[PDB]
């Protein structure tokens, strides 16, 4: 009897079984058709994210895309399989109510439980007390975690991630002439992202040698055959992470948010989340952000403090691999909900067994 | 969180390695071994495999009553180890700090790099080449 580990991301889905070292089953959390199949006939429906900014918005839309992990990717009876859901850090207890009913009612699962992402991710990560900083597709989450248990009252959010930066380097692509567009252009967009993208170390001083020489320009092939070159729009982009006025948001960058996230702790332990940066998050995998956020911690923090940036190679989905682990241990399957338990109390045991 | 420590506790009466844990003074060691907490045996203590991760706790009398029991649970990740031994191993210390009642102060020690307190247990320490498999079934 496997469980099932199923990790609801703004932008992408991470479903597989637990014991397994990565997840089996990656797909869009978008509705029209689920998915890569949606994607392909896209000139005929509507495109709707359910999950906006890391909270399910929208029920109907949420049951589809549940119901096509299940049978469509997985392929797996949802009735034989106790599986385990992650939600946004601070979600609502009503939307975590709205998870289990689903899974019992609209499913029927043996056992269900919700776990928080940041948390997985620590896990996954060897440690049980540290700040992570997860940045998905939706939105960018600082939460720190003492010996196994979350802090809500120093949790940060931001609704900036790498949705918002595919479109920002859309919008500075434009300026050496480029034009990308349609719905196929843009996923094009999202992979000279993933693949040129990096954080500079000082930007001002990358601004200034990008307008030097050429030593930073980088070539792309496009599949149409054209061959584009990109300067510094490869750190523009990712530099909204640290500066989201780039993109007109009146916000601290993710460097400032984890120094506040800290300050909102026990004094007693930011001497152990300084030491403990967990990043997480398909966001976090630009090459240099490490030393970047390493820089600027140290810049804030005393002079003293031992910094200390942690960047798993597959953070893309630490959050799922944490879920799989402790998914794979018997006293954390314990204290799930099973189906007699919901029959009898009903949706409201969400906030009485999982935390 | 009342509640909260209520079903923790409840979960940690479930592992059959606690059983006896902390009873005296003394130090006790487990290996992680295909995500199961598996007792070291005494011949063994202080040889730990770079390619594992183990949990050893260290029951001792405080500075501050010596007829009582205190407790320092360590969970030391070796050089090699695997993401599923690792993460177990930082799991199940906070399922024994629960079944201890919160009392065990966790402290996180990486090979070649341990604390004074972790060091301190051994007169001593030997390091061993492999490890037990990882419990990991690999995703083509
Ligand atoms: N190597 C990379 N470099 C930059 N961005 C990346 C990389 N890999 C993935 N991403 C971005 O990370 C996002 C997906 O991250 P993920 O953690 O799955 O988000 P969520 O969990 O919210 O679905 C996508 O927007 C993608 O563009
Ligand atoms: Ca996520
Ligand atoms: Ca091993
Ligand atoms: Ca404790
Ligand atoms: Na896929």
């Amino acid at each position: 009897t496997t469980a099932l580990v199923c990790d609801n991301g703004s932008g992408l889905v991470k479903a597989g079984f637990a014991g397994d070292d990565a997840p089996r089953a990656v797909f869009p959390s978008i509705v029209g058709y689920v998915g890569d199949e949606a994607q392909s006939k896209r000139g005929i429906l509507t495109l709707k994210y359910p999950i906006e900014h890391g909270i399910i918005t929208n029920w109907d839309d949420m049951e589809k895309i549940w119901h096509h992990t299940f049978y469509n990717e997985l392929r797996v009876a949802p009735e034989e399989h106790p599986t385990l859901l992650t939600e946004a850090p601070l979600n609502p207890k009503a939307n975590r109510e709205k998870m289990t009913q689903i899974m019992f009612e609209t499913f029927n699962v043996p056992a269900m439980y919700v776990a928080i992402q940041a948390v997985l991710s620590l896990y996954a990560s060897g440690r049980t007390t540290g700040i992570v900083l997860d940045s998905g597709d939706g939105v960018t989450h600082n939460v720190p975690i003492y010996e196994g248990y979350a802090l809500p009252h120093a949790i940060m959010r931001l609704d900036l991630a790498g949705r918002d930066l595919t479109d920002y380097l859309m919008k500075i692509l434009t300026e050496r002439g480029y034009s990308f567009v349609t719905t196929a252009e843009r996923e094009i967009v999202r992979d000279i992202k993933e693949k040129l993208c990096y954080v500079a170390l000082d930007f001002e001083n990358e601004m200034a040698t990008a307008a030097s020489s050429s030593s930073l320009e980088k070539s792309y092939e496009l599949p149409d055959g054209q061959v584009i070159t990109i300067g510094n729009e490869r750190f523009r982009c990712p530099e909204t992470l640290f500066q989201p006025s780039f993109i007109g948001m009146e916000s601290a960058g993710i460097h400032e948010t984890t120094y506040n996230s800290i300050m909102k702790c026990d004094i007693d332990i930011r001497k152990d989340l300084y030491a403990n940066n967990v990043m997480s998050g398909g966001t976090t995998m630009y090459p240099g952000i490490a030393d970047r956020m390493q820089k600027e911690i140290t810049a804030l923090a005393p002079s003293t403090m031992k910094i200390k940036i942690i960047a798993p190679p597959e953070r893309k989905y630490s959050v799922w691999i944490g879920g799989s682990i402790l998914a794979s241990l018997s006293t954390f399957q314990q204290m799930w909900i099973t189906k007699q338990e919901y029959d009898e109390a009903g949706p409201s045991i969400v906030h009485r067994k999982c935390f | 969180t009342e509640l909260e420590k209520k079903v923790k506790l409840e979960a940690s009466q479930h592992e059959d390695a606690w059983k006896g844990a902390g009873k005296q003074v003394g130090v006790e060691i487990w290996r992680i071994q295909q995500f199961k907490v598996v007792p070291v045996p005494k011949k063994h203590h202080g040889s730990f495999y770079t390619g594992d991760s183990y949990i050893v706790l260290s029951t001792y009398h405080p500075k501050t009553n010596p007829d009582k029991l205190a407790y320092d649970v360590h969970f030391w990740l070796g050089a090699f180890t695997t993401q599923d031994e690792a993460g177990t191993a930082a799991y199940k210390t906070v399922e024994l700090d629960d079944y201890l009642g919160g009392l065990p102060v966790q402290y996180r020690e990486v090979q070649g790099y341990e604390s004074e307190r972790f060091l301190s247990l051994f007169p001593g320490l030997r390091i061993l080449d492999g490890g037990v498999e990882t419990g990991f079934h690999h995703v083509e």
